[PDB]
């Protein structure tokens, strides 16, 4: 009797049972209740007279007592799922027990490893989210009116915090650290230099990328046509503590020398370094004089301390990779900028990078009077602009009634033509629960969905890309012409979460039963 | 050809809560009409109960069933919006089940049925709109007509020629013009034994439920007074903790008493302050009201006391008289005062009701108190539920003007006009206006059958003579057969036959809604 | 006593039910093992919620009646001090000992047999290992920094760390060579401590030389930073294994009030006391006060306005370390302090993390101390327990890379060429422990074939690859793939496993299943 006190473990068989059919059945409990139009279920107590019909896909799955231990696991994914936001819950479990119904096939009659299926999956929802993309419209028309309505709305969020003195001038900041990235909203794009003895009005954005660090001792403090690489090594006394260490030497020279054999060492990577055909040169430790000097002859400048996070955001700017090894020369991925110019803001040395390669980013520079000032800014900064990416994120919508279900069967589709030999079902098993999310709807709509989605995929395979299904008029119309929409980050979260909850089941080849509380 | 698998099999859940709520309706359907037949039931603890009330014997049945518990919710709503007409929205609740039954075996989806029945049931209230007699709150002479005939039913039979008017002319104050549907509860109906049916008050200021102090030095009655809520008691000290009166001295009865009378005194000092005349202290049984010593303290002060408030009423007194619920001494105000012209104690046989008149309070509207005097205890019983339909029937056409004439007409009149609409439609909901207009038919039908009347033959009679007449055809049990309903004196409110079509619509809807029953603690 | 309910096992009898007793709970970590393998949902009975798939800690959770998998969890639980990250490994490899040993008995081999025949190809498989083995600070002493780091991404590979994992890969080896001399290479886990808090993400996490104490520096108006103060030596603090309070006689323990007199008197001398215990600490000079009991509101009246912060309710384990990362002294006494025996560090604040109500302090060094504390942090209490036994799982395997220089390649390719160099010495070997040779070279492949059956390969056709690539062309390291890459030759990759650690498993591995071919008999008693 293994495990025991209310735990257990499933038999391998009853396993891939319970975390499919035993998914399944949990989500049948909401299949039916998906769309406004859905039917309701009833949850009946042991005094029978405190009942209740409710259509909430959270309180019936919550209230709903579940003796199977796969399915605790959609209860925590339904957890993450209200996370991001209160609505879709319902639409997550019934797609991802449509993912599990033919992961059924995708074992018995396929004979596919389950983590090649969520491989197939990753590559399957990456051509889902692509098609989204390209499908995706917005509200934002009259984008003129909206870029005015931006600078306003961060002067909202400025009340309270010490950054009210000056509205006008700390709104086109954070307006203008929005809109002119041209792409991802979150903060990694955005670097905050906070510095001291100045005015918090004198306070400008700049998009070259300042970090606080300098490079070279006799280096110059001009680079043109620079050519970036990123790597992570120690270059300067590794094994950080020595200590406890028996050199055995019968004298103090011959303990050097192995030092020099360690600067032999110095060369190998050196070399390696000189072949990429690099101006510059990014570490994140030190570097020792010797192999520094041989730099210098080479002419490769290296800046020196750049974390982690400075490193990332350095990749992101100029195109590169954060690999931190040498796997063979001449292939990685390289960045490069113009100019790097070094500067003087607040009596300390600071580097203005110029010409990034397809760079889109700004940096915030903070000049405040003290530590209170720069704190308080960042963290009232940051809730600023989180305010505005709101507005570009949300409000930003897709076409529904099915389009956008359907949109994304015809991409993973095309990725399903292209494929290796193994995943050529598991990708074709995502589209089909892909066209699975408008049948549903139409059940509950009272209409014939074989008819109805058989069709939608053939008027959208060629031609008219925007055509959805209308429940009203049990037929398919255009949706841009019925006006019928639906939130893209909706859809982001409900893929999302799918995956993640698909990666979790499907690797399960036993189910070890939670403890009871 | 290639449809919709069907791999669930919901139907046996809907299904079997069709059939297990059809044979609730159909047990409440042999006690339709004064005709129908009565049910018995038996309850747990031994007590038998009969009557053919519908909402009645649903609230006593116990029903295990989810489904059918819905139609006690139903009823309630039948009862609360529209007064009367409990058992028929059953039988119509269960004549659409009983239809949907026929549509689930031909392969229809019951989202078509459940959006044909909504939209079956509001084209169905603009024919009876079309069809009806239009009325109006001004004319005097229909509305005391329509109560008069509404008590014929019950045992006050004579004295219903004077008890029309009381009616009509409480829902006339209280119904002004666009305010629609006016809340029922704000008239309340004291009944008290003594006195006789021929003698009411109208009392448009307030009425209690109780009389006023019996003790020595009691007031009955003062003029010019306030009304107040007090939620505190006036009772000697009572510490939290054990209390008790030992008195082994001579001198300690003195200290004692002047020690209490202290402790009233102040509490009737602060009442004072404030100028209320008349206290209303809520009824509780762990202490006393006012104690006897603070009697003669307020007989001084001539403010006159009426205990043993009902908690029902402090919600009522805190309406109509515009004051608020005061918990402690503290809380006392003269703002939270009204000001009232007479509070007396009438005197009658074995009654000696307290009336109030004057509440002089812009914020507090026409509220309506009616006092209801008889001999026997069976008297002022039945007389307050007798004036509740009697004002559900007013107050339905305050909301919705017009009345039907009953006995089946408005049943067989809508199933004419979805007879012919049925040829415009196109698709499945063709079928369902069919099957909708057949399920209207069981109403009639079971209005012959429990008057003893042949089923077919008086539905057959009804529809005849429906192409010459119009409305004027329906079943009459005082003429047990087919006449006219409208000379008969037999009518009924548009907002009855309204709300059982849409209540009916909306239930068969939610029943079709649950596809599955999962056990959820 | 106790006749009734006895199991009672024989020759003939359980030398087949040990055999699948130990195949049952074998094919139950199968499925976990490599980076393609299942992660476990397992609650303790603690209370802590956490899902991994490590081996150490799910069959420390199996509570199972078999006698024979009750030596996996004793073998495990002494493997787990050694290393932990080859539970998985030993248990698959000793039930293929002893699959192959079911064979032999089927032959007619006595156990005792296979227990020495299992030996000496034990002993005969590490020379050749040995032999093919490779070193890295003999070779080249910059990819020994890069050993190290991609040698914890493959373990952080399979966690969430796999994003932040840079910063982490670096963390795990200066926190195991600050706890260690580069001569005696000794590590033990009870010198670096893990610990986590809810709130902020693992990209915060920071490495600290020193303990933690989770003190808020008891009343809040007591300053959050300590100062060298004018560059005096180190940071002292004092270390009391006495409570502060009035002291009191071991033979009486009464106070006896008389009057208000009495009472305003002793009330006074109380005060009086803490007056002359916190001078002591003034005359060492000791900034920061820490003590195992906790403090009275007065106590920290006058620790306040001397700029004096407290520190409460130490254990007597912690206040171990303290000494030690310090270099303090444990003062029984009040009147003892001295600046010899006050520990002293490199400076002493209190950081708040995230929206954390914790606010603890910080006590770091400079120098390379004894004492290591690897805080993590995380948006969720699931994320920080998985992230902290990841980093842990990372510190042993770089504890094996700095035990033995000398390191082989992993990925498969280390059992097969353990088993191709057996199986060639086996048909030079003759008598009857040519047999015992010939399966131990079998049973060494069982490991790259559960891998296979991991990766979505052929076992049999992957592992047949290997032994045709090592053998026709040229003798090297080519394994089976455990993660995704667009060929073979894992030597290409540069995954290495540590030798020191491989040894570990197939000695515990051939020790264990010696120990079950000894116990012929089970005798379990029933419940009176």
């Amino acid at each position: 009797q293994i495990f025991g006190d209310q735990v257990t473990e499933e038999r391998a068989e009853n396993a891939r049972l319970s975390a499919f059919v035993g998914a399944i059945a949990v989500g049948d409990l909401v299949k039916s209740t998906l769309g406004p139009k859905g039917m309701d279920k009833l949850l009946q107590s042991a005094s029978s007279n405190t009942c209740m019909v409710t259509n909430d896909g959270a309180t019936i799955l919550k209230s709903i007592p579940l003796d199977n231990p796969a399915a605790k696991v959609l209860v925590n994914i339904s957890k993450v799922q209200d996370d991001e936001v209160g609505d879709g819950t319902t639409s997550v479990t019934v797609l991802s027990a449509e993912l599990l119904r033919e992961a059924e096939k995708l074992i018995d009659q396929s004979k596919i490893h389950p983590q090649t299926i969520i491989e197939g999956y990753r590559l399957a929802s990456a051509a889902a989210l692509d098609a989204l993309t390209k499908a995706a419209v917005d509200n934002s028309h009259d984008k003129t009116m909206f870029r005015e309505d931006l600078i306003h709305i961060a002067k909202t969020t400025l009340s309270s915090k010490i950054l009210s003195q000056d509205k006008d001038h700390f709104a086109e900041l954070a307006t203008n650290a929005i809109l002119r990235l041209k792409g991802s909203t979150n903060l990694e794009h955005i670097q905050i230099i906070k510095i001291l003895g100045g005015k918090l009005s004198d306070s400008f954005l700049d998009e070259g990328f300042i970090l606080a660090k300098k490079f070279g001792n006799n280096q110059p403090k001009r680079i043109e046509n620079a050519k970036i690489l990123i790597a992570n090594t120690t270059l300067d006394t590794d094994k950080v503590k020595i200590f406890g260490t028996k050199f055995k030497v019968d004298s103090t020279a011959k303990l050097a020398q192995l030092e020099k054999a360690e600067r032999e060492k110095m060369k190998n990577k050196i070399a390696k370094i000189s072949k990429f055909g690099i101006n510059t040169f990014i570490n994140r430790q030190l570097i020792y004089d010797y192999p520094e000097q041989l730099f210098t002859d080479l002419g490769i400048n290296s800046i020196e301390h750049a974390d982690f996070e400075g490193v990332e955001r350095l990749a992101l700017v100029t195109g590169g990779e954060v690999v931190s090894t040498f796997d063979e020369p001449s292939k990685c991925k390289l960045g490069e900028c113009d100019v790097i110019e070094e500067i003087m803001l607040g009596e300390q040395p600071f580097l203005k990078f110029s010409g990034c390669k397809a760079g889109e980013a700004c940096t915030i520079v903070l000049r405040g009077a003290t530590d209170q000032t720069l704190d308080e800014a960042e963290r009232s900064l940051h809730d600023a602009l989180s305010v505005l990416s709101q507005t570009t994120k949300e409000t930003r919508t897709v076409l529904g009634g099915g389009c956008a279900e359907m949109v994304m069967s015809k991409a993973v589709d095309t990725e399903a033509q292209n494929i290796d030999g193994k995943k050529s079902l598991a990708v074709e098993a995502f589209a089909r629960a892909l066209r699975q999310l408008p049948t549903i709807l139409a059940d509950n709509a009272g209409f014939d969905s074989s008819e109805l989605v058989s069709k939608l995929r053939s008027s959208i395979y060629n031609g008219i890309s925007t055509s959805g299904l209308d429940l009203n008029n049990g037929t398919i119309a255009d949706m841009r012409q019925l006006g019928i929409v639906e939130s893209y980050k909706l859809k982001r979260a409900v893929v999302s979460s799918a995956s993640e909850a698909a990666e979790v089941l499907l690797r399960v080849d036993n189910i070890i039963r939670a403890r009871p509380r | 050809n290639a449809t919709f698998k069907n791999k669930e099999k919901p139907q046996e859940v809907r299904k079997a809560n069709i059939i297990a709520a059809r044979s609730v309706a159909d047990a409440i359907r042999t006690s339709l009409g004064p005709k129908g037949m009565d049910k018995m039931i038996k309850t747990s603890r031994g007590e038998i109960i009969i009557s053919n009330d519908g909402h009645t014997i649903l609230k006593q049945m116990a029903i295990l069933h989810p489904v059918a518990r819905m139609l006690v919710e139903v009823s309630a709503a039948q009862d609360s919006e529209a007064g009367d007409g409990t058992t028929s929205v059953v039988i119509l609740t269960g004549a659409l089940l009983g239809a949907a039954e026929r549509l689930l075996n031909k392969g229809i989806h019951p989202t078509i049925i459940a959006d044909s029945f909504q939209s079956a049931a509001k084209r169905s209230v603009d024919i009876l709109l079309e069809m009806c007699h239009k009325v109006s709150l001004s004319d005097r002479e229909q509305l005391v007509r329509a109560a008069s005939t509404s008590l014929s039913s019950k045992i006050v039979s004579q004295y219903s020629s004077f008890l029309a008017p009381l009616a009509v002319d409480s829902v006339l104050k209280i119904s002004d013009e666009n305010s629609k549907n006016v809340d029922l509860n704000d008239i309340r109906l004291v009944k008290k034994v003594g006195g006789t049916i021929d003698d009411t008050e109208m009392i448009d200021g307030v009425v209690l439920t109780q009389t006023a102090i019996k003790s020595a030095g009691g007031p009955t009655r003062k003029e010019k007074a306030k009304i107040g809520l007090i939620q505190f008691q006036i009772s000697p000290p009572k510490p939290d903790t054990e209390n008790n009166i030992i008195v082994n001295d001579y001198r300690q009865m003195d200290k004692i008493l002047k020690e209490e009378r202290a402790y009233l005194l102040n509490i009737c000092k602060k009442i004072k302050k404030a100028k209320c005349n008349v206290l209303l202290i809520q009824k509780s049984i762990l202490r006393d009201a006012v104690n006897d010593l603070a009697l003669h303290f307020l007989s001084k002060l001539n403010i006159m006391v009426v205990k043993d408030i009902e908690r029902e009423e402090i919600e009522f007194l805190s309406k109509g008289l515009g004051c608020k619920p005061i918990a402690d001494i503290e809380l006392f105000t003269e703002d939270r005062l009204g000001s009232a012209d007479l509070v007396e104690e009438i005197d009658s046989d074995g009654s000696k009701i307290v009336r109030v008149t004057g509440i002089r309070n812009n914020n507090a509207r026409p509220t309506v108190s009616v006092v209801i005097r008889g001999a026997n205890n069976m008297i002022i019983d039945e007389t307050e539920r007798s004036l509740h339909d009697a004002l559900c029937v007013i107050r339905c056409l305050v909301k919705e003007r017009g009345l039907i004439a009953g006995g089946g007409a408005p049943e067989i009149e809508i199933s004419r006009r979805l007879s012919k609409e049925a040829r415009s439609m196109e698709g499945v909901q063709a079928f369902i206006w069919q099957e909708f207009a057949s399920a209207l038919e069981v109403i009639p039908t079971t209005l012959a059958e429990n008057a003893g009347l042949n089923s077919i033959k008086v539905v057959t009679e009804l529809r005849s003579k429906h192409e010459n007449g119009e409305l004027n055809d329906g079943i009459s049990v005082r003429r047990s057969g087919t006449t006219n309903t409208y000379e008969e004196h037999i009518l009924q409110p548009v907002l009855v036959s309204t709300s059982a079509i849409t209540l009916a619509s909306e239930c068969v809807k939610s029943i079709l809604r649950i596809d599955d029953i999962a056990f959820s603690r | 006593k106790d006749q009734g309910n006895k199991k009672r096992q024989h020759g003939l009898e359980a030398k087949k039910s040990h055999i699948l007793a130990a195949r049952s709970v074998a094919s139950i970590i199968k499925t976990s093992l490599g980076p393609r393998g299942l992660d476990k949902i397992l609650i303790s009975p603690d209370g802590e919620i956490t899902i991994t798939n490590d081996g150490a800690t799910i069959l420390s959770q199996m509570e199972l009646d078999n006698e024979i998998a009750k030596l996996l969890v004793q073998l495990s639980k002494s493997q787990d001090d050694e290393i932990g990250d080859g539970t998985t490994g030993v248990v698959v490899l000793a039930s293929a000992l002893l699959d192959q040993a079911l064979e032999l008995i089927q032959k007619g081999i006595h156990p005792i047999k296979i227990a020495n025949g299992f030996d000496e190809a034990a002993k005969l498989a590490i020379s050749k290992l040995e032999e093919t083995c490779d070193d890295i600070s003999a070779s080249n002493d910059e990819l020994f920094r890069d050993f190290l780091l991609r040698a914890a991404k493959t373990s952080l590979g399979s966690k969430i760390v796999s994003k932040d994992h840079d910063r982490f890969a670096e963390m795990a080896v200066e926190a195991v060579i600050n706890v260690m001399d580069k001569d005696r290479k000794d590590v033990d886990f009870d010198l670096i401590k893990m610990q986590g808090r809810v709130g902020g993400s693992i990209s915060d996490s920071k490495l600290i030389n020193g303990v933690i104490l989770d003190k808020d520096f008891s009343h809040p108006q007591m300053p959050k930073c300590v100062l060298p103060k004018e560059g005096s030596d180190g940071v002292k603090l004092a270390i009391l294994t006495c409570p502060f309070e009035p002291p009191k006689p071991k033979t009486k323990h009464k106070l006896d009030i008389s009057s208000v007199e009495e009472y305003q008197k002793l009330q006074t001398y109380e005060q009086d006391k803490f007056k002359e215990m916190i001078d002591d600490v003034k005359k060492a000079g000791a900034d920061v006060v820490i003590c195992q009991w906790g403090f009275d509101d007065e106590a920290n009246h006058l620790l306040l306005q001397n700029d004096l912060p407290a520190v409460r309710w130490v254990g007597g384990q912690e206040l171990e370390h303290i000494a030690i990362s310090t270099n303090g002294r444990i003062v029984p006494r009040f009147q003892d302090l001295s600046k010899d025996k006050l520990g002293t560090c490199s400076r002493i604040y209190e950081q708040e993390f995230g929206t954390t109500k914790d606010r603890m302090l910080i006590i770091e060094q400079s120098k390379e101390t004894k004492t290591v504390t690897c805080f993590v942090r995380g948006s969720n209490k699931m994320i920080v327990d998985e992230a902290e036994r990841a980093l842990h799982d990372s510190l042993c395997v770089v504890r094996n890379l700095v035990k033995d220089s000398r390191v082989v390649y992993g990925g498969g390719a280390a059992e097969v060429t353990m088993s191709l160099a057996v199986s060639e010495e086996a048909d030079k070997q003759r008598g009857i422990d040519q047999y015992a040779f010939r399966g131990f070279a079998q049973a060494l492949d069982t490991i790259p074939m559960t891998l296979a059956e991991n990766s979505g390969l052929d076992p049999i056709g992957t592992l047949s690859t290997l032994k045709s690539k090592q053998l026709k062309e040229k003798i090297s390291n080519i394994g089976v793939d455990c993660l995704g890459y667009g060929s073979n030759d894992m030597k290409e990759l540069f995954v290495v496993d540590p030798f020191i650690g491989k040894k570990q498993q197939i000695l515990l591995a051939t020790q264990l299943c010696r120990m079950i071919l000894k116990i012929d008999n089970v005798i379990i008693s029933g419940k009176d």
